[PDB]
């Protein structure tokens, strides 16, 4: 079980990276923070919000850790799909 | 530089495995707690 | 209400009062490849799973074992959840049963034989989340830690026979030289869990489950096979009318299994008391 994902690349593009994806997503967000996050979305079918806030680590001397934090249809479920929207295009 | 059972809320996930994809996270509900694991595929 | 103190104790407690401190849920994506689906359940170790349906961003209902069958007794692991039931228009013709963690068990039992069901999602309508997956076995635990510490009812000591639970007709079958396929074709007939397996003379030496017809399956080496040969790839508890109503509670609860096979001094089966039927006596009234 492996919390969050990870990449090696630099904090600067990692964190571009995201805006960029939450922008595809055309998802709402908020730089609470240089590297912590603040996302919303609308849900299309059931008209409601659900949101979720990203931050940032760092696990070692080169590695960087990207947490999902879940923020109080179906709440958990969609928490699970708008994650697996973003990782999906991190991922490209 | 970036920041480097407090798991609760936070999203995990399985290895992805010939197609599937598992996330999962421990929610509360009043005092009982539920780990969620979903599977869909990619 | 010493002779309804069942009913009133379930009435008083909540569907959430029976859900563990900690506990896992599994859930499957609709869009799941139907073989997947099922290694999933397999190395989760659980028989059910909820289902939830990204394009309705709801839960539909559940994945259980007669699914398989139904699906079997007419590729088929390649397609995918949505596929199958939509074959069957099963969201539309039998919609999601579930249950709010603040409903009465009472509410529990009743749903269940009400739908003819045996699972019942757990779901809190504030947040939509499925809590848990209420069984009949679950429930019935419950209600066994409350009824062996709570002064019984005297209809506790009366016997079967006298309280006429259980089903003592009609009674579905299978013999030892039955091809496992027509096993198969009797349970979507009869819509029922499981199959006393009978000899020659019509005693029982065995049982046969749906479990079992699909794990064959699973093999993937014809299905005309008779039965026993059958249960030979494997890895009968069973009861007399003149026994106490507690005594088989006790029995069918330690035996952690869903039912109880009815049967002669010679051990002809004369009927069968499931799970619902200890439900149904003890809560339903
Ligand atoms: N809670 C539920 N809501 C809707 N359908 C269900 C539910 N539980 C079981 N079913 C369906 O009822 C049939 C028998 O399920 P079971 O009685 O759980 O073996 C299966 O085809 C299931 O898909
Ligand atoms: N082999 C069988 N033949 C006929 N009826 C059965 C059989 N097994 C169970 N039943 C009945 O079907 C109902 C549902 O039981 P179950 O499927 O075991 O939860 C219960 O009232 C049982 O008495």
């Amino acid at each position: 079980w492996h919390l969050g994902i990870r990449s090696q690349s630099r904090p600067n593009d990692i964190m571009a990276e995201v805006c960029r994806a939450i922008k595809q997503l055309d998802y709402e967000w908020k730089v609470v923070n240089p590297y912590y996050l603040r996302v919303r979305r609308k849900n299309p079918v059931t008209s409601t919000f659900s949101k979720m806030s990203l931050q940032l680590y760092q696990v070692d001397s080169r590695t960087y850790l990207l947490d999902f934090r879940s923020i109080d249809g179906s709440h958990t479920i969609e928490f699970f799909e708008m994650c697996a929207n973003l990782i999906k295009i991190l991922a490209q | 530089a970036p920041p480097i059972h407090v798991m609760l809320n936070h999203l995990y996930a399985l290895s992805i495995k010939d197609g599937v994809m598992v996330l999962s996270a421990t929610h509360r509900y009043k005092k009982k707690y539920v780990t969620t694991l979903l599977y869909k595929p990619i | 209400s010493n002779s309804s103190v069942y009913t009133t104790f379930m009435k008083s407690h909540r569907c959430y009062d029976l859900i563990p401190t900690s506990s896992k849920l599994v859930v499957f994506d609709t869009s799941l490849q139907v073989k997947k689906a099922f290694f999933a359940l397999v190395t989760n170790g659980v028989r059910a799973a909820p289902l939830w349906d990204s394009k309705k961003q709801s839960f539909v209902g559940m994945l259980t074992i007669t699914d398989f069958i139904n699906i079997l007794h007419r590729e088929l692991e390649e397609h995918k959840i949505e596929t199958w039931r939509e074959v069957y228009l099963q969201d539309s013709f039998k919609p999601l049963v579930c249950i709010s963690p603040n409903a009465s068990l009472f509410d529990a039992v009743s749903s269940l034989i009400r739908n003819k069901i045996h699972r019942l999602p757990v779901i809190d309508p504030e947040s939509g989340n499925t809590l848990y997956i209420l069984t009949h076995k679950r429930i019935l635990k419950f209600l066994k830690l409350f009824i062996t510490e709570f002064p019984k009812p005297e209809f506790m000591s009366k016997s079967l026979e006298e309280l006429q639970i259980g089903t003592y007709a009609n009674i579905a079958m299978v013999r030892t030289t039955t091809p496992v396929y027509v096993a198969l074709g009797i349970f979507v007939q009869h819509r029922v869990s499981a199959l006393p397996v009978v000899d020659e003379k019509g005693r029982v030496v065995d049982i046969y489950s749906k479990f079992d017809v699909i794990n064959l399956a699973a093999e993937k080496t014809n299905l005309d096979v008779s039965v026993t040969k059958a249960l030979q790839h494997r890895s009968v508890l069973k009861c007399y009318l003149h026994e106490t109503l507690e005594a088989i509670i006790n029995r069918l609860v330690e035996a952690e299994v869903h039912r109880l096979v009815v049967v002669d001094e010679h051990d002809v089966v004369k009927g069968i008391v499931s799970l619902s039927d200890i439900l149904q006596a003890l809560v339903l009234t």
